[PDB]
């Protein structure tokens, strides 16, 4: 047998950051040497070990979360960091052992009008706990008086849409995500 | 990512219909606000999202434009609506604003009337020399200034201040101040303030020589 | 009601610290994007801080260290602290709440924060004389704090007068011009008097301006 990183990676329809996918594998050697150089690959940051000793290893249990964010935002999955997507929608810790994969996709998630299939969570009274996945669509209160689910003044929808144009600047293009935990 | 806006001032009267541009650096697709700012007040809040009009904002005021390029466009303008106009990228984590266009009372074009004054024999005793310079009474608002000191360029020690809109003819009167020390103002004896203005059909030079 | 309340500003020598409050009613700012932003004068909106309401904090480079975002639930208060202060932290600091994809609706008053070592002191006054309608005028200047009165011929002369904008300038003291146009004619028989009047100096100087 194998591992299978084409699942994860050539998937047709990816998911959005606030309701990010964890895949598991339970299996034999899985080639990371190879992904390096598997396809090209705006960042590659790995936080545990040095990228070529981890076809020398295998590990208690290993998980590949994937999400869609803007590019100025991909430095925000890694350890110790801040703002809105670390903060409320994806949450790193700070011991953690691991891989980070992004690449542009640009081609992919963007249409010439904006495709807004992909969302974001604007609004939370706290920050996320590690590893924790939130996808309550419950009306926001930022007033003293409370909402009741009604949109209006101060009851905002926590989640709020990327519009994605292939016009953006790369900052602002859609980036695919991979995160490979231990 | 950085904003700009093409009119620094927009001349406009009551009743036209004004447009601003503002350009985005790179791509921020339809991610612009746009404020109202009068002299002395809080920024109030015009349009979002770059075309949703904010609540409670007179229908008069639009808003389009997507990607790198917007304006806000007032369909007529109203005594109410002369002021400053600031773009904004939505944004938490760095705000982008823009420099601002400010919407003058339009005028009919008035050149202005240029004038220099020497530093004081009062002044020189306490070691410091003052060439001021007077753009007077000018409509378009633009104003290039120029210091030439024996007939070199000077830049980096003047400072202009500038009337706002004049009540009763809609005109700017401006001042430019040369600051030096005795020590250099001996040491020279042409001071020129060279004006560049819409109403010139060249510049005009202004000029004095020390000791006269 | 719904409103951002500032106060905390006022007069501050380089170097030294102020913490600028603001008071919110209608809206919770444990639970928003809360903003400083401040204009210096004669300029645009500059981004100073914005604290999110989990708490991350974060800060425009030129004011990283120096200053320091903070709020206070059981009072409903945002706060900036601001130390290490510097001339060109002279502004009007505001005070603002972002919802961020709609824009921000509800700013403050505004609060004046002036950065300079002066300590009060009247102007000195000098006469913008005249050469051969001519124009002639007052330059006021080095004098601290403001603002400074200026009429012509005590009072009788007041068309065609312009009194600029204080510029404070880099010694920390401000300075303004006043001018006047006249007819030509007038130079050497009509006698021009400027007044200037700081009371914060108990300052009154008259200053006749002759070619």
């Amino acid at each position: 047998n194998l591992c299978p990183f084409g699942e994860v990676f050539n998937a047709t329809r990816f998911a959005s950051v606030y309701a990010w996918n964890r895949k598991r594998i339970s299996n034999c050697v899985a080639d990371y040497s190879v992904l390096y150089n598997s396809a090209s690959f705006s960042t590659f940051k790995c936080y545990g070990v040095s990228p070529t000793k981890l076809n020398d290893l295998c590990f208690t249990n290993v998980y590949a979360d994937s999400f869609v964010i803007r590019g100025d935002e991909v430095r925000q999955i890694a350890p110790g960091q801040t703002g809105k997507i670390a903060d409320y929608n994806y949450k790193l810790p700070d011991d953690f052992t691991g891989c980070v994969i992004a690449w542009n996709s640009n081609n992919l998630d963007s249409k010439v009008g904006g495709n807004y299939n992909y969302l974001y969570r604007l609004f939370r009274k706290s920050n996320l706990k590690p590893f924790e996945r939130d996808i309550s669509t419950e009306i926001y209160q930022a007033g003293s008086t409370p909402c009741n689910g009604v949109e209006g003044f101060n009851c905002y929808f926590p989640l709020q849409s990327y519009g994605f144009q292939p016009t953006n600047g790369v900052g602002y293009q859609p980036y695919r995500v991979v995160v490979l935990s231990f | 990512i950085q904003l700009t806006q093409s009119p620094s001032f927009l001349s406009a009267s009551v009743g036209d219909r004004v447009t601003i541009t503002c350009r985005a650096s790179q791509g921020i697709s339809s991610d612009l606000a746009w404020y109202q700012q009068k002299p002395g007040k809080a920024p109030k809040l015009l349009i979002y999202a770059a075309s949703t009009l904010q609540s409670g904002v007179p229908s008069r005021f639009s808003g389009s434009g997507s990607g790198t390029e917007f304006t806000l466009t007032i369909s007529s303008l109203q005594p109410e609506d002369f002021a400053t106009y600031y773009c904004q990228q939505l944004n938490s984590h760095p705000l982008a604003f823009g420099p601002g266009t400010k919407v003058d009372i339009k005028r009919t074009v008035a050149a202005p009337s240029v004038f220099i004054f020497p530093p004081s024999d009062e002044q020189l005793k306490s070691g410091t020399a003052s060439v001021v310079c007077l753009l007077n009474n000018f409509y378009p608002r633009e104003a290039k200034v120029q210091w030439k000191v024996d007939n070199a360029l000077q830049s980096g020690n003047s400072q202009e201040s500038v009337t706002e809109q004049d009540s009763k003819d809609s005109t700017y009167s401006l001042s430019s101040t040369l600051t030096l020390s005795k020590a250099d103002y001996e040491k020279h004896k042409v001071y020129a303030c060279e004006v560049t203005h819409q109403g010139l059909s060249s510049p005009v030079t202004k000029s004095f020589n020390r000791g006269e | 009601e719904v409103q951002l309340v500032e106060s905390g500003g006022g007069l501050i020598q380089p170097g030294g610290s102020l913490r600028l409050s603001c008071a919110a009613s209608g809206l919770t700012v444990s639970s928003n994007y809360m903003t400083w932003v401040r204009q210096a004068p004669g300029k645009g909106l500059e981004w100073v801080s914005v604290i999110y309401s989990g708490g991350s904090t974060f800060y425009a480079e030129s004011v990283k260290g120096r200053f320091t975002i903070s709020r206070d639930n059981s009072k409903n208060t945002l706060y900036l602290q601001m130390n290490s202060l510097r001339a060109e932290d002279t502004a009007v600091y505001y005070c603002a709440r972002d919802l961020v994809v709609y824009g921000m609706d509800v700013w403050g008053q505004g609060t004046t924060v002036i950065v300079s070592s002066a300590s009060t002191k009247g102007p000195s006054v000098f006469p913008l004389a005249p050469s051969s309608t001519a124009a002639l005028g007052c330059l006021v200047k080095d004098y601290f704090p403001e603002p400074v009165t200026v009429s012509w011929n005590s009072g009788a002369l007041t068309s065609g007068v312009h009194t600029f904008p204080a510029v404070l300038q880099s010694s920390g003291l401000y300075s303004l011009s006043s001018v006047v146009t006249v007819p030509s004619s007038s130079l050497g028989t009509q006698t021009y008097i400027c007044n200037v009047n700081h009371k914060p100096s108990n300052t009154k100087v008259d200053k006749k301006v002759e070619p």
